[PDB]
């Protein structure tokens, strides 16, 4: 829904208040997005590199 | 911790350093300055 990024999706146990869209921790690093269809919180992990 | 940068682990683990310190301490208890 307009927020683009790259990574791997997974399930998350964090709980959102009924009005937020997506969370973050620091420095504009998205860490939790909820799909509008399911209203379930997901989680984003950067793809492995090295 | 992964945003475009990496952190490398140390070559010497903590256990090896503890073992070196124990060896030094036992040596200085028993022999003194002779083992240097
Ligand atoms: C999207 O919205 C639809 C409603 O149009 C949801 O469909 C309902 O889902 C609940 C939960 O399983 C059911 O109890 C209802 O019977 C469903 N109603 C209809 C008309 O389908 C749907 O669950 C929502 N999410 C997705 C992913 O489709």
């Amino acid at each position: 829904n307009g927020l683009t990024g790259t990574g791997v999706l997974t399930e998350s146990n964090k709980k959102f208040l009924p009005f937020q869209q997506f969370g973050r921790d620091i420095a504009d690093t998205t860490d939790a997005v909820r799909d509008p269809q399911t209203l379930e919180i997901l989680d984003i992990t950067p793809c492995s590199f090295g | 911790k992964f945003n475009g940068l990496t952190v490398l682990p140390p070559l010497l683990t903590d256990e090896m350093i503890a073992q070196y310190t124990s060896a030094l301490l036992a040596g200085t208890i028993t022999s003194g300055w002779t083992f240097g």
